[PDB]
RNA sequence: UAGUCGAUAGAAUAAUGUAGGUAAGGGAAGUCGGCAAAUUAGAUCCGUAACUUCGGGAUAAGGAUUGGCUCUGAAGAUUGAGAUAGUCGCGAUUAUCAAUUAACAAUCAAUUCAGAACUGGCACGGACUUGGGGAAUCCGACU
RNA sequence: GCCCGUCGCUACUACCGAUUGAAUUAUUUAGUGAGGUCUCCGGACGUGAUCACUGUGACGUGUUACGGUUGUUUCGCAAAAGUUGACCGAACUUGAUUAUUUAGAGGAAGUAAAAGUCGUAACAAGGUUUCCGUAGGUGAACCUGCGGAAGGAUCAUUA
RNA sequence: GUAUGUAAGCGUAUUACCGGCCGGUACUAUUACUUUGAACAAAUUAGAGUGCUUAAAGCAGGCUUCAAAUGCCUGAAUAUUCUGUGCAUGGGAUAAUGAAAUAAGACCUCUGUUCUGCU
RNA sequence: AUUCUGGUUGAUCCUGCCAGUAGUUAUAUGCUUGUCUCAAAGAUUAAGCCAUGCAUGUCUAAGUACACACGAAUUAAAAGUGAAACCGCAAAAGGCUCAUUAUAUCAGUUAUGGUUCCUUAGAUCGUUACUUGGAUAACUGUGGUAAUUCUAGAGCUAAUACAUGCAAUUAAAACAUGAACCUUAUGGGACGUGUGCUUUUAUUAGGCUAAAACCAAGCGAUCGCAAGAUCGUUAUAUUGGUUGAACUCUAGAUAACAUGCAGAUCGUAUGGUCUUGUACCGACGACAGAUCUUUCAAAUGUCUGCCCUAUCAACUUUUGAUGGUAGUAUCUAGGACUACCAUGGUUGCAACGGGUAACGGGGAAUCAGGGUUCGAUUCCGGAGAGGGAGCCUGAGAAACGGCUACCAC
């Protein structure tokens, strides 16, 4: 009921992920309220300017979001604040290069080109699927399209293929504890594979427990549990290296390693 | 103006509680419709998210359902008798949540005429002869079928004996479920079995 | 008790006991159905068999006990159908580089499916939608409500 | 009820009186001095100081309320029911038992204390009864 | 040799204290109470639908429709000033209360004291060992009385 | 030849299934404490990666290559302070608590005995 | 960097504080101050008071243009662009300050079956004017008070304002109760009102281990010419559901309810087909729109924690204190409020009260560690806007760079 929303983000106040450098702003770009929770959410603002260098300003990335250039999951997205989160396909179509934005190892999102058949579709984790409104089951998913008539077999927690084009359901991969994962935010974010077993803990906070393909194992809560897969492989076109996390030191052994200059 | 907020008034530990917050319109209260019985008029109120929940002033009419026979009609309420809470409610004949109320009964009885060819209770020569439509209900025919249909009922039909006393009297008691203050309609329960004992012992203690 | 006397008929929204037109009988005479607690939290015989009203009851009632478990001493049975409970425990303030024992002292809603409630009983109490001010809990379970040599009845 | 109506009366009913009252606005300026006069007063409720010999101060101070009518509750006394059996014609006669029990119920008594409406033009201790109060000082302890 | 207080000068500080001082604050009884809102009304006004009188058309003078800053009789929906009863209640007045500040005749301390006046109190048994509790008296120190202790001047000897 | 610290055996709480010792299910004295997990806002704090020309620190930028060129690209980690707590999990030491000696004591089992109670 | 050093004395050793001594994004002040980068900064006291200026206004191809503002010319041209004004949306907070305020705020920890959510994202509306009606701004003209401004009066004219409600506005279908028909009823029905989403009430289907011997209406089969009498293999006693569930949960049936919705929009761009009616039917997304989710949120509630003080020990219950019950209020649980009914609730584990240069936390300072101190301020949350109270709008303000009032200025 009270107060805001408060349309006003500052910069510092804002998620860490984005990688927003403190200085030349106070303010950072705040995505409005969206399909994408806003701490989740990769405002185009950021993606075009800082990453993609197309837009050197805030100016400039409202001039090229409204050319419509930026069709992001089947919609022309006018907006330059629009979230755009998590598995969501950022066609610029002239010249081409076709996005998923999908997550580092180092829980930031990515630059990630995919084939042009891949940007047709998109994996949707299931929310909850709900029996009234029309023509009676329906179906949501985590970024907030509603699915009508359901197959009967999708259970919360599952992952759908959205045809896009058409908002239609064509896969579902039931939560089984032999799947392939990426988790999304805990601190585990975008790390892959393999989701030994759930340890269900009536009300609440249902702990997954995860294994990797390097076979280190960790935990993390089902909220932040998102189902891309089959052991072995996955649906969409994984980030390199594959979210496998080694540690830090172990990478700057690898990293030193590779160059003769 | 009128403040919900748990913050007012002594602790439990009889702590001066001292101040923090104006009075906000997050914890906002409003003046009380106080439903009176009578000429329809109904009223929308802006509550927030927008929508309008509806402050009834003035309302004859509801719907008063007899839950053992799954029916429900569309009754004048006459009287409101009793209230729990306020006896100045009752004498001010304002329709509350679970205030008693004084039915009309005449449009339920027909039809339970029309389901048991039983008069409800055991009307009169006169009475039953005369049909704007009551005697037409009770003979009706047609060889053969809703004669048939009576057959069928009756090992339940008997009706429960302080029922059949206020049907024929023409007043039946009743306790309004709704608050017609925010859903604009009074409407209630008809006091069935264990219902009714309770307040039945309630009616001849106070008067 | 009372025989749910009280200046208004005490009913449970949703439950009116059809006699007339339903398909009739198998005994037990009432409409009653009764819960499982359901954290692996075993329901009270009483609550299926309960005359009682109580609509701040979880068992006879609308509504959800929602939300922390926590386990504490009954310290006052006084109230009807509500009991004070003592919480004690340790606190570390590693400033002080030892404890303070602490006490947090709330009252919580006894259900009257709960009896021989007493002061000093364990009980399993479990946050409830809030229920009347300083009431902010009702029982779950009473863990206690004991007499480890009172269960079989001493000669 | 019993006893009076005799206090010499009538008419006028002046001043001045006596005895009884009232007076705007201001409110002790009056005076030797608040003298005289007025305020106050009963009851129930709330609240209650300095000081103190702890008993008082105290009706401290300071506040609220009071009719009529119409209801309601509380506060007592006394036996009786209920159930069964036998005999004679519901009536009469005989036998048994404790629980019942806070009005058990029933009936009789006689007013007290409380609560709620309605109600009148603030009218409500309405007549009458009937402390103005507080702060200090001098003096004798006190009646 | 040490040396203290009384007494007196000066300077400074806080206390008690007639005034039942003064100031400000937050709670508080009672009374008074703006305004808004809710709510009982009101009808400034403005139309419908119906009726007429006139004009016109249609229909069998009558009726119906339309127009005429039109008039009038039914009965509706909106509706201003005002306004009823309620609840919130700022604010004010007066008692009570609390916290905080600060005037003050005068009394009565302590201090800086440092050139003073009067004594020798204690420091050696300080010429009366010291010193405590407590009372009274001495200008004061202190003395004295009663019971003490040793921090004594006896760590003791002394059938 | 030791050592046994590590592993498996054997003596009223590792008993019992199902599916092929494993992994569930059925599981089990309360706590305080403690163990391991998640859950721990960024800045800060410590500090990784990096010549902000030094540096405070910024989070830039370096590279084949100042060729031709988006081509190759690492990035803006990790910890702790946001304690305690709570959640989940392990231990059974330490300190308490626990039946049942006025035994309606603990199992189990026999009364179809009893009461509740059915698609 | 776990550090001392000077000072009681004739000399000497401790107790001791004091001084020296070092640091302080920790403030002041002095003197001196060439250059570079960086920047806290009217907090403390006065959460005092304020002249003058500014910080909150807003238009696209896209609600509404008859601006002669510009553009007009040739065909009916208005159309284009777009100030004004209507309409819609923002103004609820950025910003500032930290007063009140000590379990309060709040952090961490969490809940919402206790609730609201514009918006955005995604889906949803086949139960006799089809494009109608008239009044007002802007405008035009005339005015008012010294005035900001507030508007009076007269005369126009728009709508994605308003008022209605058809030709795709469509009923059919099936199920209920009405029933032509038939027959004994394992039983079913033409044609009908009613049956859209919703709102509002009540009731119900809801979370269901396996077999038999009989009886009444007989479903197959059998026995009997019949009349009659037996037996029986099987589907089946079947909304789910978060899950603390008899949730009114996302949704429905039966019986009743009230009343919103379903576009008389606009801009892009016009096609198919002529019987060319200017017919029929048609894409996108802007703004509505109803149900539902999501998202930005939010209010309340759980657990645990805060300085000093006993020269504050009992406290809360006049009038909710603390509990039951029922109601009322509200967006919601709720003593938030009210009747009635109980006598509770809090306390040496320091309650109640008083004080605080006392917002809280994230944090900062200073260190051997342990701590001690700090925080008014760069973030997060909350609070307030002279002190207080009340209110409209709107998804949201008990708003002050809104209003209305009082008191003070």
């Amino acid at each position: 009921m009270a107060r805001g929303p408060k349309k006003h983000l500052k910069r510092l106040a804002a998620p860490k992920a984005w990688m927003l450098d403190k200085l030349g702003g106070v303010f950072a770009p705040r995505p409005s309220t969206g399909p994408h929770k806003l701490r989740e959410s990769l405002p185009l603002l950021i993606f075009l300017r800082n990453r993609l260098k197309y837009a050197l300003n805030g100016a400039e990335v409202t001039k090229i979001v409204m050319q419509r250039l930026v069709k992001v999951d089947g919609k022309v997205r006018t907006d330059p604040t629009y979230p755009a989160g998590y598995m969501d396909v950022i066609t610029l179509e002239k010249t081409g290069e076709f996005f998923r934005l999908v997550y580092d190892v180092k829980g930031r999102f990515v630059i990630h080109r995919i084939s042009a058949e891949e940007a047709k579709y998109k994996l949707c984790k299931v929310k909850k699927t709900q029996l009234g409104a029309k023509g009676v089951p329906f179906l949501v998913t985590h970024d907030g399209r509603t699915i009508r008539y359901p197959d009967p077999l999708i259970h919360a927690n599952d992952s759908v293929q959205v045809d896009i084009a058409s908002g239609k359901i064509t896969d579902y991969i039931k939560f089984d504890s032999g799947n392939l994962c990426m988790i999304t935010g805990g601190r585990n974010l975008g790390r892959v594979g393999t989701v030994v077993n759930r340890e269900r803990h009536p009300g609440s906070f249902d702990i997954v427990h995860i294994k990797d393909s390097q076979g280190h194992v960790f935990a993390t809560r089902l909220t932040n549990v998102f189902i891309i897969g089959k052991g072995n492989k996955p649906y969409i076109s994984l980030p390199k290296g594959k979210g496998v996390k080694l540690s830090i030191a172990e990478e700057r052994d690898k990293r030193l390693a590779a160059k003769t200059h | 103006g009128i403040s919900r907020d748990s913050a007012h008034k002594r602790r439990a530990t009889g702590g001066k509680r001292k101040s923090l917050r104006k009075k906000r319109k997050f914890e906002l209260g409003r003046p009380a419709a106080n439903t009176k019985l009578g000429s329809g008029r109904v009223h929308k109120v802006r509550t927030r998210g927008g929508n309008t929940k509806l402050r009834a002033l003035r309302l004859e009419t509801g719907n008063f359902a007899w839950a053992s026979e799954g029916v429900a009609r569309k009754t004048r309420i006459a009287d409101v008798v009793y209230n729990a809470s306020n006896n100045e409610l009752v004498r001010t004949k304002t329709l509350v949540k679970n205030s008693i109320v004084v039915i009309d009964a005449t449009p339920f009885r027909q039809w339970y005429e029309a389901h048991y060819v039983l008069p409800l209770g055991r009307k009169r020569n006169p009475k039953h002869a005369q049909k704007e439509d009551e005697n037409d209900v009770l003979t009706k025919k047609r060889s053969e079928k809703v004669m048939k249909k009576y057959l069928e009922r009756q090992k339940y039909g008997k009706v429960e004996q302080a029922l059949e006393d206020q049907f024929t009297s023409g007043r039946i008691l009743a306790c309004i479920s709704s608050r017609p203050g925010q859903c604009g309609r009074s409407d209630g329960y008809i006091l069935e079995g264990k219902e009714l004992e309770f307040y039945l012992k309630k009616i001849k203690s106070k008067k | 008790m009372a025989d749910q006397n009280e200046r208004a008929f005490q009913k449970q929204f949703g439950v009116n006991l059809n006699r007339k037109v339903k398909p009739g009988i198998t005994k037990k005479k009432l409409l009653r159905r009764s819960r499982d607690v359901g954290l692996g939290f075993k329901t009270p015989r009483e609550a299926i068999d309960g005359t009682y009203i109580d609509k701040k009851c979880p068992w006879t009632g609308d509504v959800r006990i929602r939300g922390r478990i926590l386990t504490g001493v009954v310290r006052k049975a006084k109230m009807q159908r509500t009991i004070v409970i003592r919480r004690d425990y340790l606190h570390f303030v590693r400033k002080y580089s030892r404890f303070e024992k602490r006490h947090r002292n709330m009252s919580v809603h006894c259900s009257p499916v709960f009896r021989d409630v007493e002061h000093g009983d364990i009980v399993t109490i479990g946050e409830c939608r809030p229920l009347s001010k300083t009431v902010r809990f009702n029982v779950l379970k009473v863990s206690k409500g004991q007499g480890a040599k009172k269960s079989f009845k001493k000669y």
